[PDB]
């Protein structure tokens, strides 16, 4: 991933004059330069599975802090949620912004100042986006049809197209209704992800009452199942990424598949 | 494992003398008959016959106009299309001759909504589809 | 998606006896019958009639006066204006000779508010407005 | 935004049988009427008259003495003086003949404070104040 | 602020035939009357009679012993000792001639502890103490 | 410890009419019988006598058709088979002439799941299988 | 119908200041019992409850929790009978 | 034998210029060191782990995991019981 943030921080930004890996430039190499460093990789749950944190740590050649101020805005602009094309690896990613270094550090032995932007990526080990439960793929399909956008499976990969949606399963319940019957419950939780929130908030808008006036989903294209919907609920605050707005209950009724010979001609005589 | 359905209970659609009705929230109804219990002289299980129909219904809703208190005790028809969407087969039921047994002119509460209970008789009934 | 409107209770304006009376939170009201089932000699299905209509009301509400006490059985009037604000077609009843089943002279709880519970008949309704 | 009341339920003072009770918690009274509903040969809403009055009332309280037992069925006075106090417009009803329906002589339970329910009925009441 | 009291329902000591029973949990005791009510030709107030008398009363306990069941129904006393303590003044009462109304032959759960519950009626009583 | 069992009440197959129905939730089924209490002129025990039987049923479970509706009044058998199969010792109980009391044409609620309750009586029984 | 609980801040230099608007707004709230949810005036959003926490956080929580209601109406439609015609024969 | 787990990786990537080099750490972690018997005497959970086993054609390990678990597998350890004398004849 080093390429790829490399590559996307020389070509869309002019100021800079390289970017580096750690320990590699020079006391003479020329001002502003970036340093691109990775850091842990960290199991943050199903969902997330692992996030990589990765650093770019700009500097500057000590005339003023607005100077790099401004280039902390152009990185912020070019590396946020944009994807981005590893060519060595030949897979892609997607950098979130997530904050800033401890301060605003002054290095005078170097005569220069830096600031860390704090970037991090998602799901290193998901390359899938598929999934063996027909819910999930009967709903992303139906968001996805509805919607117009990317609509991803039970996780999250590493290469998001922002705007995009998430239909994942947290929950499932079965009950044995009668002897022939069995209920299936799914209480599912959907994402939707955006640099633009206000997107955001139309996006879940529009699902929620494409799901409410259409009380069922097609679970596969040959019909002869459906999802009824029980209850669709957004919880806003909720975070964009580790949980999900848009929490979802479907239920679907089977039938236990038995059978057995049938009369179809019966014959008798008569005596006295 | 073969489907199922359930009739969801939001699907009904109930048209009251024509003009379709779509407050309307819960609706019942039922064909009474007397059982007309006999006891034998030799026999000892009791029989039972059809003896006298008799129909009654309800209904409950929002209430938005005085339509049922202008309505007054005229006879009229009621609709209701059970549609079922898993399945096309829809259900279609008449009741013959509904009548009110009591006009429902006033019922609100301060701090709710404001709903309408209904409730009455029918002569006959048609199932006009299944 | 085209809009709705449900009346909501609180907006209920009831004047007793021509005065505003401000505390009343619920009130209800129907206009009954007796159904008069006959049963033919040749015909399997009941015949229902209007019969004779009856009156039957009530009204809770928190209690500041003696009004209904000093009242006593006297005749009087009750309006009921469940305005409508989304829309502006409010609709208003009168209750014709309103006369109480039994008169509320003592309800009172320790811990709690005093509310006045009433019941009663009227000969005859008017839907003045809808 | 002008103020408004409403009749606190703490408030109550019955004084029976002239002493101060004290030790009452809820206290019900109501002047019941037969309705004597009339069917008219040519009108078909139904009348209603006075017939005739019933008192009922009823109380309950901490148990402190054997004063309602001793008492027996001798007829005695009830003074209900719902004090107001945000304004000071009491008001005061007085119960005629009030005699108990049943003598409550023992009621307890193991595990809780003992209190006493009573239940009766009066000719006549007065409304001395409002 | 001067004190007061409240009667605890477990000062309860209840000698049931001589013997004083220990395992008995919540009694019950009252003392009816049929009212009599009669209207009168020129006046339109009800008036109350004392009628006749006739008494009722019931005990629940935890079941300990067969005392209910082998007493059948004969008569017998019960005496009801509403001790006070935070004031000496205890209260006794005497029911005079008490007769089971049903014998509690079995009453018993699987998972709880077993109960005998027991109603009857007295010819009458006595205010032994006060 | 020896084993037990609990015959658990999703093992029912109930076939109405010959056709297994498969959407059926719960079935009730009993046999009354008029006690016919008498007194003796001598002796202080009442007698008890079978008197004449009556059959009365009744069913619950989610609505896929109008079976019932269209079935009418027409008599018909009942089959139950409680099946058992930690012991294979399966139940079977035959109802004869069964005939609805009441036609449940329509049942619904809006926001709930629609569900056929059925109610009525049998001549007789018999006990296919234990 | 759909439903929504609605928070909302108030921010001043004065404490004072801000109990005084929460409290005029609440007043707002209540005695007109609902809000003009477009200048058409077609719609409307009927109050639930109107509740306030002092002690909640000024910036990050909110004061003032509202919760709002609105009955949609499914819009479909279908071809009228204007005119019926018929004859008669024997 | 063992089966180590992916956890993550060093807090970041270190430079070591006295040695000229660059090292990153990855951290793995093993289970259930001290669990040597995958036995039961809860017959319930051999019981169920039976039947995974017959129906699912995996591993079914009982009691708690064990330290060579084989990827993939299930595991039927049992959380809460609670006993109840229904009647004078059942439990």
């Amino acid at each position: 991933m080093r390429a790829g943030i490399r590559k996307a921080l020389i070509d869309n930004i002019k100021e800079l004059k390289g970017c580096y890996e750690p320990n590699v430039p020079n006391k003479d190499t020329k001002k502003p330069y970036m340093v691109v460093v990775q850091g842990q990789d960290n199991d943050h749950g199903e969902t997330i599975g692992f996030e990589r944190s990765i650093e770019v740590w700009i500097y500057e050649g000590r005339t003023t802090f607005k100077k790099l101020d401004k280039l902390t805005k152009q990185v912020v602009e070019v590396l946020d949620m944009n994807t981005i094309v590893d060519e060595s690896e030949n897979e892609a990613f997607t950098c979130i912004y997530k904050g800033t270094s401890e301060n605003d550090i002054v290095v005078e032995e170097w005569d220069a100042i830096a600031r860390g932007i704090r970037f991090s990526v998602i799901a290193l080990e998901d390359k899938e986006d598929t999934t063996n439960d027909r819910w999930v793929e009967a709903l992303s399909r139906h968001t996805k049809d509805l919607l117009e956008i990317e609509s991803y499976k039970d996780n999250w990969k590493k290469n998001f197209i922002a705007p995009c949606a998430l239909w994942r399963t947290t929950h499932i319940e079965n009950k044995r209704i009668n002897y022939h019957l069995i209920e299936i419950t799914k209480t599912m939780k959907c994402h939707v992800v955006s640099k633009n929130k206000d997107e955001i908030v139309k996006l879940l808008e529009t699902l929620e009452t494409s799901l409410i006036i259409d009380k069922r989903v097609r679970l596969r294209e040959d019909k002869n199942m459906y999802l009824t919907l029980v209850s669709v609920v957004e919880d806003r605050e909720s975070d964009m990424f580790t949980t999900g707005q848009l929490t979802a209950v479907f239920k679907m009724i089977g039938k236990i598949k038995r059978e057995g010979p049938t009369m179809d001609k019966i014959y008798g005589n008569g005596n006295l | 494992i073969e489907e199922a359905s359930f009739l969801n209970g939001s699907d009904v659609v109930i048209l009251i003398d024509g003009v379709e009705e779509l407050y309307m929230e819960e609706i019942k109804a039922d064909f009474e008959q007397d059982e007309q219990s006999i006891k034998l002289l030799g026999c000892q299980n009791e029989i039972s016959r059809v003896g006298t129909t008799k129909g009654s219904f309800s209904l409950n809703g929002y209430k938005t106009d005085s339509k049922f208190a202008k309505l007054g005790f005229r006879s009229f028809e009621i609709i209701y299309n059970l549609s079922n969407s898993e399945t096309l087969g829809y259900e279609s039921i008449r009741l013959k001759n509904c009548r009110l047994k009591k006009l429902p002119l006033i019922n609100s509460k301060a701090g709710e909504i404001v709903k309408i209970e209904v409730e009455g008789s029918f002569r006959g009934y048609d199932l006009l589809n299944e």
